[PDB]
DNA sequence: CTGGAGAATCCCGGTGCCGAGGCCGCTCAATTGGTCGTAGACAGCTCTAGCACCGCTTAAACGCACGTACGCGCTGTCCCCCGCGTTTTAACCGCCAAGGGGATTACTCCCTAGTCTCCAGGCACGTGTCACATATATACATCCTGT
């Protein structure tokens, strides 16, 4: 098929189900990267870390909802960086 | 360390588009999203290593990252214990 | 009358994929790199490397930031990457390098099979009377990691170097193992 | 002395009224606590915790699950107009949002006959 | 030597049993509702607190209580509340 | 009473020019006096429970002031 | 692409109106001086996670190839907001009764609430089982082979 098949079933799929889309692994040495620029030989309890993935994951929810309302504001399907962009600034957080 | 931000590949970035309903996803989505993904949790673990070196400790436990999220109006239930 | 000396080692690493690209045309997959010779962050002086590819890419001129210094792309041909180090201090001239982008082995190293080209040269960056805040975060450089820094100059040899022990040790650590465990449970 | 009863079972509420009033009189919430403030409190809690259980429990029943879970919950808060109100800053652990339905796809396309 | 921590996953099992006799409640699922629990007391009790603190009073009352859930709680979700807690404030001065 | 269209065309446009718009629809001030209803009616609300709590009949205008606050359009200028 | 008007700004100097600043005089609230139980800090001790690996498995990320579908630009033309002038109107007055509506202050007083006991029962913790998931005998059950 073409741009309008896999797509909306992979929708359906990844809502119906409420597992971690974001890999545990790549993302925990991600947060330990981050976390070093504040504080050399710190330690994160597996729970934190889940936390973290957890409200990541919804934030990154959010935004792309948000941002997919922008790109269907201008007669797009697609959604393109000025639509994060512009959710961004509405929201506040770059204004 | 070894770029660890690319630990977020394409395909995780576009099923966190599928759940947020979107229905196609351009080429630069992947880079915004990586950068805003990393500009969340740096304020996150930036708030939770605030709470802990206060604490004089040396984890961060899931409490320190409860209490940053509520500060960021993020407010997270599941590991208030 | 104050000189610092920084040894830098600047080369690529490229893989073969065993067969040519399906339409695109490349071949092998390499990643030209900028690191220093001694265990020290660079960006504490370096702001910025740029490097310019063949003019064939989409984006020619790359850029870095941090200490390791590094883009991997994809390929089919041999060219020259200018390098270009920009420093912290502005006064500081930067620093111009010239690194042939190497990808086919020579046939001695292609007749062993060895699927990894290395080719990386020892480089050292002169700071003749340098301003006192370019002194000052040349001397001030922290240790970048807590293990140590190797390079692959060739690799051809140096992976001899590491076989002539590791297939050593597990040789032997196999003998002693099967000669004596077989006997043991005989007994 | 006289049988004890407990502050909860005068009231008739299940949450512990004790357990309030004490995370208040040491909570620093004021300097001194009335003696009704943990009462509506503790009533006002076990309400809201009532309506959420009892969505969750329908919204379990409706998937065809005994153990309620952060699935259940998320859909619950989500679906009613007030809770969502009151819980929109609110994020769940292993929760997720509502889904949309796939049966679009066919009546619009699906596999050929060909080399099928 | 045993670090003993609290929870209200006793009177919440209670409830639901008492709402709902035939389903259960997983413990993570309890686990965000004790946690819901704990926000929502917050929220009433720092309300409570401002609101009593603008009428420059060092009290908490069941008043300020009552106008905090009526400020926090939306539309139809608050006069329930009220109604609650009025209720079981009149029958627990009854000494019932 | 039906007062609300006392926001009339030139205001909504005065406050949309504040705001950098330079060409505005036809049908924005219907909406724009919706919202701005709603706004009022919960900031209100918010000042009247305020006031109803204190025992007084005036609503001062630092009710106003804490009812916004609570919206988080924190206002500066009248106490606080 | 200038002219050629033509409004719009906008310098720039002027001048009283009235808020901003200052000064005075008390009131009250921060300082002083001193006593008195905690707070929490710090010195151990325990043992729970946290980290760090390592191996096997394989999902998954990924690059490529390959259309189709959606994005962008273009175009046409045709409605609906802009600019601006006229009639309308509401928003300011001013009027003319005669007094209260309600925040604000204050003083008793007195119920309510802190404080501070002693207890004992009800809720964190340890342990007993039971619903669902798992891995394995098994009685046939379908090709293969003498025959």
């Amino acid at each position: 098929y073409r741009p309008g098949t896999v797509a909306l079933r992979e929708i359906r799929r990844y809502q119906k189900s409420t597992e971690l889309l974001i890999r545990k692994l790549p993302f925990q040495r991600l947060v330990r990267e981050i976390a070093q620029d504040f504080k050399t030989d710190l330690r994160f309890q597996s729970s934190a870390v889940m936390a973290l993935q957890e409200a990541c994951e919804a934030y990154l929810v959010g935004l792309f909802e948000d941002t997919n309302l922008c790109a269907i504001h201008a007669k797009r399907v697609t959604i393109m960086p000025k639509d994060i962009q512009l959710a961004r600034r509405i929201r506040g957080e770059r204004a | 360390l070894r770029d660890n931000i690319q630990g977020i590949t394409k395909p995780a970035i576009r099923r966190l588009a599928r759940r947020g309903g979107v229905k196609r996803i351009s080429g630069l989505i992947y880079e915004e999203t990586r950068g805003v993904l990393k500009v969340f949790l740096e304020n996150v673990i930036r708030d939770a290593v605030t709470y802990t070196e206060h604490a004089k400790r040396k984890t961060v436990t899931a409490m320190d990252v409860v209490y940053a999220l509520k500060r960021q109006g993020r407010t997270l239930y599941g590991f208030g214990g | 009358g104050v000189t610092i000396v920084k040894p830098i080692v600047y080369g690529n690493v490229a893989r073969y994929f065993g067969k040519k690209r399906e339409e695109d045309g490349h071949t092998h997959q390499w990643t030209v790199y900028v690191k220093p010779y001694r265990n020290e962050d660079m960006s504490a002086y370096v702001k910025k490397i740029q490097f310019k590819l063949h003019e064939s890419y989409g984006n020619p001129l790359r850029v870095v930031t941090k200490p390791p210094y590094e883009i991997t792309e994809t390929g089919w041909g041999e060219f020259e990457i200018i390098i270009k180090i920009f420093f912290i201090d502005p006064n500081e001239r930067p620093v111009t390098l010239y690194h042939l982008l190497k990808l086919f082995q020579s046939d001695t190293n292609a007749m062993l099979g060895k699927k990894t080209v290395v080719s990386e040269f020892y480089d050292e960056m002169i700071f003749q009377d340098p301003t006192a805040m370019m002194q000052q975060l040349l001397t001030t450089s922290r240790q970048l990691t807590l293990g140590a820094y190797k390079h692959e100059t060739e690799f051809a040899e140096l992976e001899v170097k590491t076989r002539e022990k590791l297939e050593a040790a597990k040789k032997k650590t196999s003998f002693e193992i099967a000669e004596l465990k077989e006997r043991l449970k005989a007994s | 002395r006289a049988k004890a009863k407990s502050r909860s079972s005068r009231a008739g509420l299940q949450f512990p009224v004790g357990r309030v009033h004490r995370l208040l009189r040491k909570g620093n919430y004021a300097e001194r606590v009335g003696a009704g403030a943990p009462v509506y409190l503790a009533a006002v809690l076990e309400y809201l915790t009532a309506e959420i259980l009892e969505l969750a429990g329908n919204a379990a029943r409706d998937n065809k699950k005994t153990r309620i879970i952060p699935r259940h919950l998320q859909l619950a808060i989500r679906n009613d107009e007030e809770l969502n109100k009151l819980l929109g800053r609110v994020t769940i652990a292993q929760g997720g949002v509502l889904p949309n339905i796939q049966a679009v796809l066919l009546p619009k396309k699906t596999e050929s006959h060909h080399k099928a | 030597k045993r670090s003993r921590k609290e929870s209200y996953s006793v009177y919440v099992y209670k409830v639901l049993k008492q709402v709902h006799p035939d389903t259960g409640i997983s413990s993570k699922a309890m686990g965000i509702m004790n946690s819901f629990v704990n926000d929502i007391f917050e929220r009433i009790a720092g309300e409570a607190s401002r609101l009593a603190h603008y009428n420059k009073r060092s009290t908490i009352t069941s008043r300020e209580i009552q106008t905090a859930v009526r400020l926090l709680l939306p539309g139809e979700l608050a006069k329930h509340a009220v109604s609650e807690g009025t209720k079981a404030v009149t029958k627990y001065t009854s000494s019932k």
